[PDB]
């Protein structure tokens, strides 16, 4: 699973 | 069942570079089923998979599996990775009002 960091 | 709340984070400005704390999951374009969050495993809403300490989320009251339900108006049930991620970084904005919903737990 895909992630991003905000 | 689940409770509906709304977070204000203001944007941390380090430098040219507007920070928010946490991190994101989910999207149509991303397979649903790997989200410990959600009950439905076919949910592909977006989900708050971390949460930094310290950061403007967490002292905002972001908390992790939080699903954003929407940001500064705009829709974020339907939206793929990239589109939550771009709405959640448009550096024209200093704050970001999102709309999210999370397993009420007290729910014994
Ligand atoms: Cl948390
Ligand atoms: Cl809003
Ligand atoms: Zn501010």
């Amino acid at each position: 699973r895909r992630e991003s960091a905000i | 069942t689940a409770v509906v709340q709304r977070v204000e984070i203001h944007k941390l400005r380090q430098g040219e570079n507007l920070i928010l704390g946490f991190s994101i999951g989910g999207g149509i374009d991303q397979d649903p089923s790997q989200n410990p969050f959600s009950e439905d495993k076919t949910d592909k809403g977006i989900y708050v998979t971390r949460v930094s300490e310290g950061g403007p989320a967490e002292i905002a009251g972001l908390q992790i599996g939080d699903k954003i339900m929407q940001v500064n108006g705009w829709d974020m049930t339907m939206v793929t990775h990239d589109q939550a991620r771009k709405r959640l970084t448009k550096r024209s904005e200093e704050v970001v009002r999102l709309l999210v919903t999370r397993q009420s737990l007290q729910k014994a």
